[PDB]
């Protein structure tokens, strides 16, 4: 739930209410994800 | 009476939550103690 407007028309695939915390391992793991897909051996958004 | 009184003079720490990943419960998040057979008190906390 993000105010920021996004289209779901696959809510239908089942999915779970995620605690703020799950959400953001969840996040960490899409992010580790995307450096080792463009091969990023630096931090990316910790900050964030 | 006293004595009881007296053994109950305790603050009480706040405990830590983890979200429910089984459909037994709607992913809520239980109490967590430390140490393992928690389950025992999530059962008895929780009869539904």
């Amino acid at each position: 739930e993000t105010q920021y407007p996004v289209d779901r028309y696959l809510d239908w695939i089942p999915s779970l209410r995620a605690s703020a915390a799950t959400a953001a391992t969840f996040a960490e793991w899409v992010n580790t994800s995307m450096k080792t897909a463009f091969d990023l051996s630096d931090m990316l958004l910790e900050p964030l | 009476l006293l004595e009881f009184v007296l053994d109950n003079l305790y603050l009480n720490r706040h405990t830590g939550f983890s979200q429910d990943h089984t459909p037994f419960t709607e992913g809520a998040n239980l109490r967590s103690l430390p140490g393992p057979d928690a389950e025992k008190w999530y059962s008895i906390m929780y009869p539904t």
